[PDB]
C-alpha cells in the first residue's frame, strides 16, 4: 500500500497530455545512473507497452538541482555531521572530504591523555569489531543509535587523542620520561651558588628554586616531564596553549578562507574573485599573518639569559601589540616594525573595506552604456562586508575555546589524580593496598563519567561549532534540497 | 514581593543612615573625621585590582549566561512548530557566548599588570601604583558591566529574531544587523578597557 | 612585613568559590528535575534520555570544588596580602561564573527537556544551547587558574 | 641538552614522506580522494602540531620551579 | 543477580585495573621522578639517602602488585560466574 | 570521490497502462526525484483521488489491526522478502477483501469487548454484595 501511495502520489506530481495517453514527468536523475534509467524502459518496452522513453532535459531556468552528492561509505557519518546546514548550491559543496582530519573533528580532542585516547580507541574498535551483531540486533536508545552512526568518526578521534596526549606528554596527567629528559639541578647549584640546600632548601627556600644556568635543548619529541612535576607548570603550559591557539587558528581560517577561491573561480564569475575576495585574503592576512610571524619571531628570536633587564618577563610582547597599536609603545622596537605596522593598517582598514564596495554598479555604469535594483545590492553588500570584517576578529577570538577545555581537562585530570590516587598509595602497605580496589574503582567511574564522557562530549561539541561558524562559514554559504529517491524506506 | 519590600527597606534605611550621619557630621564641625583620602589611601590597592578583574569576568560572563538563556528558551519554544530553526538561528547565540569571551581575554590583560609591592607606608611609595590599582579597577568594571548589558541586548535581540523566524524563515538575514550593532557595542566597551589601562606601570 | 588578618581575604574567596557553584548547581538540578517530572507523565521512555542537565549541573559543582580545592591547598600562615587577594578575587569570579551557569543550564535544560518530550527531532539541537552554558561556566575556572600565579 | 638538529630532520623526513607519498597510490582502485586528502591532512596536522610545541619549548626564558622539595632527590637523577 | 551489563562492567574494570596497576609496579620499580610526590615522605629520610626512598619504593610498588593480584582474582571471579551464566543456556 | 556529481534533469514520457508498471519499476530502482509539475492540484485536481482515498483506508485499517495486535502483544516479525512485487490494481481488491474478514474479526472482538465491559458492570455489583455481606454487622 505504501507503494501504491508512492506511485499514485508521483501520478499525481506528474503531468497528463491531451494529444496521447502518454504522461511526462519531471525527473531528477544522476548522470551516471542514466543508463539504468534506461534499463527501466527496457522493462517498459518489453512487457507493458513500447513507446516508454526518457529524454534528457538540459534546459537553464529554475531546475535546481537536489545535492545528491552525499555518495560514500561509513565516511558518510562525518557527511551528517556536516549535513546539519543541507549544503545544497549544486556542484559548490566542498565540505567534509576536503576537511575529514584538518576538520575541527578530528583535532576534536585538544584533552589527549595517553590513557584516555587508548580507551576511547579501545572502544570504538571494541564496537566496530561487533557491529555486525549490534546491528543485527535491535537498538538500545537513540544515545547508542548516534554512537554508532559516529562509530568510525569516534575510532579515528581516538587515535588522534592518543597523538595528541604523546606530543602533550600528559598520561594521566602524569608525564611521561623517554630518551632523557633534559634539565638538571647539580649544575644550576654547584656552578650557580645555589648548593648547601639540602636540609636548607628544605627550610629556608621552600619552592624558591627557579633559576637556569647552564641548561637549554628541548624535548625531541614533545614537553619535559620536569615541566609537569614543577609548579610553574600553569604560566608556561598558559603561554604556550595560547601561542599555539593562535597559530593553529590563524591557518585553519586561512585554509577556509583559501578554499573560497578555488570555490568561486569553479562557478566562473571573475568580478568576486578579482574584487572580493582578494580584499578579504588581503586584510586576513595583514592582520593575522603579522600576529603569527611574531608569534615565531619572539619564539625564536631570544634565549634564556636574553630577557630584558628584568629576570623573566615571560613575554612581554604577545599582548602589548594589540589590534591598533597607536604610538609610543617603546620595549621592543626593532628597525623597521613601525613602518611594516603603519603599512599593514593603512592597507588593510583603510583600504580594504573601501574597495569592498561598489561591485555590480561597475558593471551597471557599462550597461547603463548599452541603451539591476542598485539599492538591495549595495545594503547587501555592505551588511555582508562588515559581517565579515567583524567577524574576523570575532572568529579569531571565538577559536581560543577549545584550549579552555584543554586547561579544564588538564586541570580536572590533575586534581582528580592528587585527590584519590594520592591518597590511595601510602604507608602500611597491608592497609595501603586492601582498599585499594575500591579507591581504583572509584577512579575508573570517575574517569569514564566526567573526563570520558561529559569533557569528551563537550569538547566533541565545541569542536563542531568551530566548525559551523567560522572553519566552515568561510568558503560554502547556502542551502539546497537534499536528496529523495524511491527507496522504499518503509522496510 | 516581601523580597522586594526587604530590599527597598535596608536600601531606604541605609541611606537614611548615611545622610542622617553626613549631616551629623558637618553639622558638628567634625568634617576631618569624615576622611575619604584616608579610606582611599590605606586601603589596598590589591584589592581594588583582583576585585576589578573578578568583576570584568563575572559581569561578563552572567550577561552572557542571561543572553543565552533568554534566547535559548525562546529557541526551543518557537522549535517545537519547525525544527530546522533548532541549529540555522545558532549563529545568533555564538554572539553572546563570545560576547563572554570579550572578558576572558580581557581579564588576561589587566591581569598581565599586577606585581608585588613589599611596602606598606602611602608616603611617597605607591603614588604610581594608586593610580595604576584605581585605573585597572575602573577598566575591569567598564569591560564587566558593558560587556554583560550588550550580551543581555543581545539575546534580547537574538529571541525576537528567532520568533520571528517561526513564520517567514526569509527575513532572518534582513534581521542579523541588529545583534551585530549589539555585538558592536560591546567591542566598544572592550576597546575603552583597553585604552584605559594601555599605559599605566605597576610596581 | 606580613599584615594581620591576611589569610580572610582567601579564606573567603575558597569559601564563595564553593558556594556560589553550589547554589547555582542546586538550581540548575531543581529546575530540571521539575521539567523532567513534568515531561515524564506522557513519555515514559524518555526519563534517562535527557537526564544530563543534572550532570551538567554536576560539572559545574566539580569545576567550583577543583577550584576551592586548589585555592585551600595554596593557602599558607604568612600570606603577603597580594596572593589573598588575588585567590578571593578568583574564587569570586568563578562563584558567579558557576551560578550563571547553573542558571542558564536549569532554564534552558527544562525548556528543551518539555520539547524533546513534544518534538523528538529537537533533542540534538538543544544540545548545542545547553552545552555552551557550561562553557560559560568553564570561562570561569579557567580565569580562576592563570590568576593563581599571576 | 637534547640535540635539535637530528629530532627536527628525522621527523620533517618521516612527515614530509607520508605526505608526498600519495602520488604512490596504492588502490588506485576506489574514491581515492578521501584517502588522498585524509593522509596529506594528517601528514601536515601531526608537523605542526609537534614543531609548534618544540620550537615553544626552545629558548626557555624562563626556568620551571622544582618545587618539589626534592632537589636532593632528583640530584642523583 | 549476575546480568550480563554487570559481568561485562566488572570484566573491563578488572582489565582496566591489571594493566594499570602492572605499570604502575613497574613505574615504581624503576623509580621514575614523576610519581615522588605521590610516593610517602617521612622528614626523617631526607638525610638518610636514597638507600631509604628506594627501600619506601619498592614497599608500595610490593603494595601495588598485590592490589594487581586481587584485581586479578576477581577479575577471574567475573569471568567464571559469566561463563557459568553463558554455558547454563 | 569529487563533490560535484552534476545532476541535470530529465523528461520521461509515459502511456496509459505502460505508465503504472515503469513507475513500479523506477520505484524498484529509486534513484529519481520527480518533481512536481502541476501545483494548482489541491488533492481536488489529483486525477488518482479515488485510489489516494482506498489507500487512505487501508492504511486506518491496518493502523487499527496493529493498535489491536499491540494490545495483545503480539510481535511482528516479518522477515523475508519483504519487497516481493509492487501492488497490482486487481490483487489489491482480494487483499481489501481479506483486511474487511479482519476487520470483521475485530468487531466481533469489539462486541465481545462490550460483552466484557457487562460482565465488569456484574462484578462491580457482586464486590458491592460482598459488602454487604459484611454490612450485617454494621446493622446489629
Amino acid at each position: 500500500v505504501r507503494k501504491m501511495k508512492a506511485i499514485y502520489h508521483t501520478l499525481n506530481l506528474c503531468n497528463i497530455d491531451v494529444t496521447q495517453k502518454c504522461l511526462i514527468a519531471e525527473v531528477w536523475c544522476p548522470v551516471t545512473d542514466l543508463d539504468s534509467i534506461q534499463f527501466a524502459l527496457r522493462r517498459g518496452t518489453e512487457h507493458s507497452g513500447s513507446t516508454v522513453p526518457s529524454i534528457l532535459n538540459r534546459m537553464q531556468t529554475n531546475q535546481t538541482p537536489p545535492t545528491y552528492n552525499k555518495t560514500n561509505k561509513f565516511t558518510h557519518g562525518f557527511q551528517n555531521i556536516v549535513d546539519a546546514y543541507g549544503i545544497g548550491t549544486y556542484r559548490e559543496i566542498n565540505p567534509a572530504p576536503y576537511t575529514v582530519i584538518t576538520f575541527p573533528f578530528l583535532f576534536a580532542v585538544m584533552f589527549g591523555d595517553f590513557g584516555h585516547g587508548i580507551l576511547m580507541t579501545l572502544f570504538a574498535v571494541w564496537m566496530v569489531l561487533r557491529e555486525s551483531r549490534i546491528l543485527s540486533q535491535k537498538n538500545e536508545n537513540e544515545m547508542f543509535s548516534m554512537v554508532f552512526s559516529g562509530r568510525y568518526i569516534i575510532l579515528l578521534m581516538g587515535l588522534f587523542s592518543i597523538y595528541t596526549g604523546l606530543i602533550y606528554n600528559d598520561c594521566f596527567s602524569k608525564s611521561l620520561n623517554i630518551f632523557g629528559s633534559s634539565w638538571s639541578v647539580r649544575p644550576m647549584f654547584t656552578i650557580g651558588n645555589w648548593t648547601e640546600e639540602t636540609l636548607l632548601g628544605s627550610s629556608v627556600l621552600q619552592l624558591n628554586p627557579a633559576i637556569p644556568g647552564v641548561f637549554g635543548g628541548p624535548y625531541p619529541f614533545g614537553i619535559d616531564p620536569i615541566w609537569n612535576i614543577a609548579t610553574n607548570k600553569l604560566t608556561f603550559l598558559n603561554s604556550f596553549k595560547m601561542k599555539m591557539s593562535v597559530i593553529l587558528g590563524i591557518i585553519h581560517m586561512l585554509f577556509g578562507v583559501s578554499l573560497s577561491l578555488f570555490n568561486h573561480i569553479y562557478f566562473k564569475k571573475p568580478l568576486n574573485i578579482y574584487f572580493g575576495f582578494i580584499p578579504e585574503i588581503i586584510f586576513m592576512s595583514s592582520l593575522f599573518g603579522y600576529l603569527v610571524i611574531l608569534i615565531f619571531y619572539k619564539w625564536t628570536a631570544y634565549d634564556a639569559h636574553s630577557s630584558r633587564n628584568a629576570p623573566s618577563l615571560l613575554i612581554h610582547f604577545i599582548n602589548m601589540f594589540l589590534f591598533s597599536y597607536p604610538e609610543s609603545g617603546n620595549a621592543m622596537l626593532y628597525s623597521g616594525q613601525k613602518g611594516i605596522q603603519c603599512f599593514l593598517i593603512v592597507v588593510a582598514m583603510l583600504c580594504v573595506p573601501w574597495m569592498l564596495l561598489f561591485k555590480p554598479l561597475i558593471l551597471r555604469h557599462q550597461y547603463l552604456r548599452k541603451k539591476f535594483d542598485f539599492g538591495d545590492t549595495m545594503v547587501h553588500q555592505a551588511i555582508h562586508t562588515i559581517e565579515y570584517c567583524l567577524g574576523c576578529i570575532s572568529n579569531t577570538a571565538s577559536y581560543l575555546r577549545l584550549w579552555a577545555l584543554s586547561l579544564a581537562h588538564a586541570q580536572l585530570s590533575e586534581v582528580l589524580w592528587t585527590m584519590v590516587i594520592h591518597i590511595g598509595l601510602h604507608v602500611r602497605s597491608l592497609a595501603g593496598g586492601l582498599g585499594l580496589f575500591f579507591i581504583f574503582a572509584a577512579f575508573a567511574t570517575l574517569t569514564v563519567a566526567i573526563l570520558l564522557i561529559m569533557e569528551g562530549l563537550s569538547a566533541f561539541l565545541h569542536a563542531l561549532r568551530l566548525h559551523w561558524v567560522e572553519f566552515q562559514n568561510k568558503f560554502y554559504t547556502g542551502t539546497g534540497f537534499k536528496f529523495l529517491p524511491f527507496s522504499f524506506e518503509h522496510i | 514581593t516581601g523580597l522586594e519590600l526587604l530590599y527597598l527597606g535596608i536600601f531606604v534605611a541605609f541611606w537614611a543612615c548615611m545622610i542622617v550621619v553626613g549631616i551629623c557630621y558637618t553639622i558638628f564641625d567634625l568634617g576631618f573625621r569624615f576622611d575619604v583620602a584616608w579610606f582611599l589611601t590605606e586601603t589596598s590597592p590589591f584589592m581594588w585590582s583582583n576585585l576589578g578583574i573578578g568583576l570584568a569576568i563575572s559581569l561578563s560572563v552572567v550577561g552572557a549566561a542571561w543572553g543565552i538563556y533568554i534566547t535559548g528558551s525562546s529557541i526551543i519554544g518557537g522549535g517545537v512548530k519547525a525544527p530546522r530553526i533548532k541549529t540555522k538561528n545558532l549563529v545568533s547565540i555564538i554572539f553572546c557566548e563570545a560576547v563572554a569571551i570579550y572578558g576572558i581575554i580581557m581579564a588576561i590583560v589587566i591581569s598581565n599588570m599586577a606585581e608585588p609591592f613589599s611596602a606598606t607606608d602611602p608616603k611617597a611609595i605607591g603614588h604610581r601604583n594608586y593610580h595604576a590599582g584605581y585605573s585597572m579597577f575602573g577598566a575591569g568594571l567598564t569591560v564587566g558591566l558593558s560587556n554583560l548589558f550588550c550580551g543581555v541586548c543581545v539575546g534580547i535581540v537574538g529571541s525576537g529574531a528567532a520568533l520571528a523566524d517561526a513564520q517567514n524563515p526569509s527575513l532572518f538575514v534582513k534581521i542579523l544587523i541588529v545583534e551585530i550593532f549589539g555585538s558592536a557595542i560591546g567591542l566598544f566597551g572592550v576597546i575603552v578597557a583597553i585604552l584605559q589601562t594601555s599605559r599605566v606601570k605597576m610596581g | 612585613n606580613n599584615p594581620e588578618y591576611s589569610s580572610f581575604f582567601g579564606v573567603m574567596g575558597a569559601s564563595s568559590a564553593m558556594v556560589f557553584s553550589a547554589m547555582g548547581a542546586a538550581y540548575g538540578t531543581a529546575k530540571s528535575g521539575t521539567g523532567i517530572a513534568a515531561m515524564s507523565v506522557m513519555r515514559p521512555e524518555l526519563i534517562m534520555k535527557s537526564i544530563i542537565p543534572v550532570v551538567m549541573a554536576g560539572i559545574i559543582a566539580i569545576y567550583g570544588l577543583v577550584v576551592a580545592v586548589l585555592i585551600a591547598n595554596s593557602l599558607t600562615d604568612g600570606i603577603t596580602l597580594y596572593r589573598s587577594f588575588l585567590q578571593l578575587g578568583a574564587g569570586l569570579s568563578v562563584g558567579l561564573s558557576g551560578l550563571a551557569a547553573g542558571f542558564a543550564i536549569g532554564i534552558v535544560g527544562d525548556a528543551g527537556v518539555r520539547g524533546t518530550a513534544q518534538q523528538p527531532r529537537l533533542f540534538v539541537g538543544m544540545i548545542l544551547i545547553l552545552i555552551f552554558a557550561e562553557v560559560l561556566g568553564l570561562y570561569g575556572l579557567i580565569v580562576a587558574l592563570i590568576l593563581s600565579t599571576k | 641538552a637534547h640535540s635539535f638538529a637530528l629530532p627536527v630532520i628525522i621527523f620533517t623526513t618521516f612527515w614530509g614522506l607520508i605526505g608526498i607519498a600519495g602520488p604512490w597510490f596504492v588502490p588506485k582502485g576506489p574514491n581515492r580522494g578521501v584517502i588522498i586528502t585524509m593522509l596529506v591532512a594528517t601528514a601536515v596536522c601531526c608537523y605542526l602540531f609537534w614543531l609548534i610545541a618544540i620550537l615553544a619549548q626552545l629558548n626557555p626564558l624562563f626556568g620551571p620551579q622544582l618545587k618539589n622539595e626534592t632537589i636532593w632527590y632528583v640530584r642523583f637523577l | 543477580c549476575c546480568g550480563p551489563k554487570l559481568a561485562a562492567c566488572g570484566i573491563v574494570l578488572s582489565a582496566w585495573g591489571v594493566i594499570m596497576l602492572i605499570m604502575l609496579g613497574i613505574f615504581f620499580n624503576v623509580h621514575s621522578a614523576v610519581l615522588i610526590e605521590d610516593v610517602p615522605f617521612t622528614e626523617k629520610d631526607f638525610e638518610n639517602g636514597p638507600q631509604n626512598i628506594y627501600n619506601l619504593y619498592e614497599q608500595v610498588s610490593y603494595n601495588c602488585f598485590i592490589a594487581a593480584g586481587l584485581y586479578l582474582l576477581l577479575g577471574g571471579f567475573s569471568f567464571c560466574q559469566v561463563r557459568l551464566n553463558k554455558r547454563k543456556e | 570521490l569529487f563533490r560535484s556529481e552534476e545532476m541535470t534533469l530529465a523528461q520521461l514520457f509515459l502511456q496509459s497502462e505502460a505508465a503504472y508498471c515503469c513507475v513500479s519499476e523506477l520505484e524498484e530502482l529509486g534513484k529519481v526525484q520527480f518533481r512536481d509539475l502541476n501545483p494548482d492540484v489541491n488533492v481536488f485536481q489529483r486525477k488518482f483521488v479515488n485510489e489516494v482515498r482506498r489507500c487512505e483506508e487501508m492504511d486506518r485499517k491496518l493502523r487499527f489491526v496493529e493498535k489491536e495486535i499491540r494490545k495483545a502483544n503480539i510481535p511482528i516479525m516479518d522477515t523475508g522478502e519483504n519487497p516481493e512485487v509492487p501492488f497490482p490494481r486487481d490483487m489489491i481488491d482480494l487483499e481489501a477483501n481479506f483486511e474487511k474478514i479482519e476487520n470483521e474479526l475485530k468487531e466481533i472482538n469489539t462486541n465481545q469487548e462490550a460483552l466484557k465491559r457487562n460482565f465488569l458492570e456484574l462484578t462491580e455489583l457482586k464486590f458491592i454484595l460482598r459488602k454487604t455481606q459484611q454490612f450485617f454487622d454494621e446493622m446489629a
